[PDB]
This record gives structure tokens, sequence and C-alpha cells, in this order.
């Protein structure tokens, strides 16, 4: 998420049981660290291995 | 004639008076943008009444 140029990262790690490809149930996601970036993004893609 | 290689070397001897010795400076700017801080200076602590 992007707060007026203060790019924050949310995340949580939990175990699952893969049936139908996308289990569900609830959870919530923990903070994990503030980045005082400033620079306007718009698009973002992935980097596989 | 009319013209001149502009660099030339300091005289940077140990013998140099007051107005021809070395002096190692640094220029300190600051700058006032409209992206965040990202510098602030130390702030003052006391005990914990």
């Amino acid at each position: 998420k992007n707060i007026d140029g203060y790019f924050k990262i949310y995340s949580k790690h939990t175990p699952i049981n893969l049936v139908r490809d996308l289990p569900q149930g609830f959870s919530a996601l923990e903070p994990l660290v503030d980045l005082p970036i400033g620079i306007n993004i718009t698009r973002f893609q992935t980097l596989l291995a | 004639f009319n013209c001149y290689f502009p660099l030339q070397s300091y005289g940077f001897q140990p013998t140099n008076g007051v107005g021809y010795q070395p002096y190692r400076v640094v220029v300190l700017s600051f700058e006032l943008l409209h992206a965040p801080a990202t510098v602030c200076g130390p702030k003052k602590s006391t005990n914990l009444v």
C-alpha cells in the first residue's frame, strides 16, 4: 500500500492444506516494515526463480 | 599564444603560510523538497518517572 510516499508492507505466514487451490477461513496480517521512499508507482511485476 | 591549459596543480608544501597551506574543506548543503524528511537530529531523553 502507498501512503502519501510511505510504502508499507504487511505479511503473514501460516500452514494450509490445499484442496481447492485457495484455502479459506480467516487470518490477520501483521506489519513488516515502513519505507519512506516518496516515489510515484503505478505498476508492478513478480520475480520468479 | 591565446591558448592555455586550464588545470594546474597546487603548491601544498610543508613550508607554506596560512594563506597557502592546505585546508580540508567540506560544504554541507541542505534541501527541503516536497518529499518527506530522511535525517533528523538526536532528541534528548531522561529517566522514567
